[PDB]
């Protein structure tokens, strides 16, 4: 039936999936059919839902609200209408978030790592990239990330440089002492694991 | 006020209230008197004079009706009301009130009370199932064998317990009114006493519908020169009272019967147990097998023990044996990367991980063994160990042993110098 | 204010104390006390309330049925009344039961049993109750239970026979085989544990 | 559909919906017009000229009466209802509404919808318990030092996040009519992101009350003087709604709130908690201490392990510590003769039957020791074997030892032979 006497009860569902900039509204009728509804109103705000409201017609079960600022709250306001006027609010709070991106399959850490002791002072390490062409020249856009660790203690933290070639040479280093290197590569957005470590000790000088 | 457990804290058997469930109830009935109005007469007794005085059922009269309302109403001995059946409905012809409990019910008693004069020939049925099946509760005549074709009053042994009995008895043509058909469930049953270890009584005893069926009326009065009829509208059923008394049956494991979303009645189960009459365990609290309470043991059922990573199970009675009939239950999903019986160690490709106890989310911990130096991801669950390759050691397979160094093949990974 | 137009009510509260012949009532009356009660009716019998009906006042809590069979289920019935009629009426059912007596302190088993074997077929124990005199003759009456059994296999069910003397003859036993023996006493209501058990065993 | 549970089986952080916490309720108020009937006047802005109407509020003609039901009431903006004060309160006069929410709320807002200019100065106080006492919320002032002695808008820090601040935000008219005030609880605060994490937070958003206070009216318009009280009737406090937006504080252990046996509003507590707020372990479950839900772990309480030996158990936070941070649990009552930390070995003078699980209520069976045989009650758990006396044997101390026959001494009960 249709009934325009009084204004419409509240909605029977409402539905808040919030994204990056934006937040996706989703909702169902009022129980009550006799009621005439002409459309929703869409209350939304950081905070409150004061800040700006959206009307659409009777027949809208999903609207997508725009331009929202990320990794904000807001609160959301979903309301029926008729001639008479506005019904009870239906309240749901969501957060604006960074999409999370699935991560890439892992690249294969490179290979063969070697380290050559020139001096007290430096070392110098080399390896292979089984992702490349036997001639072992770089086309694409990769770098090397070089990891260097003194294996005493357990633990120490890693210092680390990049290389756009398959050598690299460790500078200042700590005379006669044993040190853990180890190698990655990485290429556009994947990556690849840290490689098997290499030791090497400098000449004591 | 929990009577199903203790002055504190442990479980009991618990039974919910002794009631007449046909109370509230409608009864549905074969005949009333008032469709059309009719006749009706009663014959009464002084010293030896017999007085007949006539009256009229008129079922729209609610002062001359008759309704089967009646039977189930308040019974005020000062204001009496009966249910009355249409005149002279004799044999081969019978009569048939029909009753729903809506419950399964333990019924100690099934009892009418009389405005008329008390059959010859009365039958009572139950139903276990709702309204789909009918079986003989017990009978009632003067001649059992050509009656109902049953013995007259029988001996019941420990094997034929559940067997329905004709007993002559509740069959006297007096009083002429008010007369009392009570029909006491257990009684002349061997085991009785033993009711609450006896299973075949306790079935007996269950019941979800009952139905009387008046099969045969006695004949009283003196025929009249006049009109027969006068002696035919004499003889009809008509009842004041009519109750099953007994206890709403849960098993022993509710203290009460409750109405459920849907209005239909059932049990208000406790002691991890559901099901309407609490048959059955509550999910995840299968352990061990479900049992009736015996008032010595309350027989609740135990929750399955998994270690937060799951809460699905199922039983095993051959681990239940095993166990010394303790705990059979094992655990189903194991999430958060357990695995076993009772989720207690890992999933192949991890390993426990010591700084979390075993319900720990992070309890089991992923090695992650070298891409290039390990010869497979599982490794072993206590050490942490993965499955080095070759010339490879290490906890992680990351470095190559003594005495070896890196190669270029992925495939032998290390060499020696 | 009191009102007679109408039955009373149910009563509030409905509780039954089976005992061994008799059963106690006690109840609590109707929550409207508007409705005027001159009485309360108790229904009760066998397997239904329908054999005895006993009426009292007003002022009644409680009532005590009694005559009653001795281990059987009543069902009862209560029910508040006034010059209207009877009011809905309250079930509960209990079932009478044996007291439950015990116990009485238990005595000290006697001690110093002994097992002479006479011949094949019997065996004559004896032994002391340092609950009597040194002289160890009887005036209160005792009397003293002696139980025995075959020792292989594990188990056998018992015999056992009493006395009023502290020897006593075994007899109707299997030859060469391994008897044990013991003895309690009782006196009046009370009585012992087993004694420490003797053996021996009979003749060729 | 237990949001507090997953899609099988374990539990997860659920929160109530978001509501409006002021629509049913009721709104208390220190001003209110009608009584007796007082004249308003409302000014308007055409162009720049103002229009100075005035009316009558009648608190007793319900068409010109502005009764606080106004203040929560279905907010229509076609026809528009409004709380409205006495004409002329001002400085340093001031109007209070003040309003109970019935449970604790972890508010997100509280938002005041004018039919009047917004005052020049307002305050905002709140209640984390019944009504007891009150604290600051929110200041809004053009003079923040000289009205409310707070520094105007202020950097909140990472020490005081609970600090109430002052802004002129909103303070300013215009609009002269539908002006908005909304005060969010969680702005300008640096851990608001973190919120989940952060107590602190937690804390100040907690409110059982909020109580608003109008300290200030801005002047606006021409007096114009047959009667300066046109111009003096026309300054006055009108709000057509009240809302305190923000979700029924259940700490992430319950889906929704609901009415209790008193009509009070509480948590549907979930996850083996119990309290208004979920704020406590369920009666059983003391295993480890009581956590707020932090939306990666919930954070259920579990039960104590008692081998159904008891209901009853506390806490030990240092066998908690000992177990790896698991287990902290301690049984209190052992019953079935059992004893132990959780009823799992048995009594002095009782010993294990291993014909019965651990969990059994004869799982502790009672060991005689002979009277005359034995040196004492208490025998040993596992084997059940008695302290016999001196050259006697057996497991009850019940016959003599080889080599030995019974003595008539009940101190040496055997002697040799
Ligand atoms: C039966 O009773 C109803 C109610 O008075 C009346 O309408 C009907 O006419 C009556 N007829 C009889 C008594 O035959
Ligand atoms: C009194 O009895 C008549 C006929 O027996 C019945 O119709 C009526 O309902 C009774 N009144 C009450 C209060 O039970
Ligand atoms: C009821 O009557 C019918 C025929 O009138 C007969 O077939 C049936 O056996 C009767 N039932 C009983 C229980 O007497
Ligand atoms: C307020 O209403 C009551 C009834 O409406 C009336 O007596 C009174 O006149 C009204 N206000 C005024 C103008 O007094
Ligand atoms: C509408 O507003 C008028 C005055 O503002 C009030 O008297 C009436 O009660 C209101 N009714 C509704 C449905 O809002
Ligand atoms: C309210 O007014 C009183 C006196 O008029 C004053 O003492 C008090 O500080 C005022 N409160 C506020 C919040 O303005
Ligand atoms: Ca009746
Ligand atoms: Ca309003």
């Amino acid at each position: 039936g249709s009934d325009e006497t009084r204004v419409p009860e509240v909605p029977s569902s409402l539905h808040v999936r919030p994204l990056v900039t934006s937040i996706v509204v989703s909702w169902t009728p009022p129980e009550n059919q006799n009621i005439v509804v002409r459309g929703y109103a869409i209350g939304y705000g950081i905070g409150s839902p004061h800040a700006q409201t959206i009307k659409v017609d009777y027949k809208q079960r999903y609207y997508t609200i725009e331009n929202l600022d990320p990794s904000s709250h807001y609160v959301i306001t979903l309301k029926a209408f008729n001639n008479v006027g506005e019904g009870i609010p239906l309240y749901e709070s969501a957060v604006t978030r960074p999409h999370t991106v699935p991560d890439p399959t892992p690249m294969m850490p490179p290979v063969g790592v070697q380290a050559s002791i020139l001096s007290h002072d430096t070392i110098r390490i080399t390896w292979a990239d089984n992702s490349l062409p036997k001639h072992q020249k770089i086309t694409d856009s990769r770098y090397y990330t070089v990891r260097w660790k003194t294996n005493i203690p357990a633990n120490t933290k890693y210092k680390n440089a990049q290389a756009t070639t398959l050598s690299y040479l460790v500078t200042g280093l700590k005379p006669n002492t044993l040190y853990e290197f180890s190698v990655m590569v990485t290429k556009g957005r994947r990556s690849s694991t840290w490689s098997m470590t290499a030791h090497g000790a400098t000449a004591s000088g | 006020p929990d009577p199903c457990y203790d002055e504190h804290g442990l479980p009991r058997r618990c039974i919910p209230d002794f009631v007449n469930s046909a109370f509230g109830k409608e009864v549905k009935v074969s005949s009333t008197c008032g469709k059309p109005p009719s006749r009706y007469c009663v014959v009464t007794e002084k010293g030896e004079e017999q007085v007949r005085s006539c009256h009229l059922c008129n079922a729209s009269d609610p002062k001359r009706a008759h309704p089967p309302s009646f039977l189930t109403d308040l019974n005020n001995p000062h204001n009496l009301t009966c249910w009355q059946s249409d005149s002279y409905v004799q044999y081969p012809h019978n009569v048939t009130l029909t009753l729903s409990l809506g419950k399964k019910f333990e019924v100690t008693y099934v009892s009418l009370q009389f405005c008329s004069p008390r059959p010859e020939s009365m039958a009572i049925y139950k139903s276990m199932d709702y309204g789909k099946t009918w079986v003989p509760f017990q009978f009632y005549s003067t001649q059992c064998r050509k009656m109902y074709n049953k013995p007259s009053r029988a001996a019941i042994t420990k094997q034929n317990e559940q067997e329905a009995i004709c007993t002559d008895s509740h069959t006297d043509v007096r009083p002429l009114s008010g007369g009392l058909i009570a029909f006491s469930t257990l009684d002349g049953r061997p085991t009785a006493h033993d009711f609450d270890n006896s299973p075949v009584l306790q079935d007996w005893v269950t019941a979800t519908d009952i139905k009387v069926t008046f099969s045969r009326l006695h004949t009283f009065g003196d025929e009249n020169e006049d009109d027969s009829e006068l002696a035919r509208d004499s003889y009809f059923y008509a009842v004041s009272d009519l109750q099953v008394g007994g206890r709403c049956k849960c098993n022993g494991h509710a203290s009460r019967c409750v109405r459920d979303r849907d209005d239909n009645l059932v049990c208000d189960c406790k002691h991890n147990t559901a099901g309407p009459e609490c048959d059955r365990c509550k999910p995840f609290h299968y352990d061990r097998p479900w049992q009736r309470a015996t008032a010595r043991e309350a027989n609740e059922c135990v929750a399955c023990n998994c270690n937060l990573h799951a809460r699905r199970c199922r039983f095993n009675m051959e681990l239940y044996k095993l166990s010394g009939r303790k705990s059979g239950g094992v655990c189903l999903n194991c999430r958060h990367n357990t695995a076993g019986r009772h989720c207690h160690y890992c999933k192949e490709g991890f390993y426990r991980d010591l700084s979390k106890p075993i319900s720990h989310r992070k309890a089991c911990k992923e090695c992650d063994c070298h891409p290039v130096g390990a010869a497979g991801q599982t490794c072993n669950q206590t050490t942490g160990q993965c499955p080095c390759k070759d010339g490879v050691t290490g906890i992680t397979c990351n470095r190559c042993a003594k005495g070896y160094q890196q190669s270029r093949s992925p495939i032998a990974p290390c060499i020696k110098i």
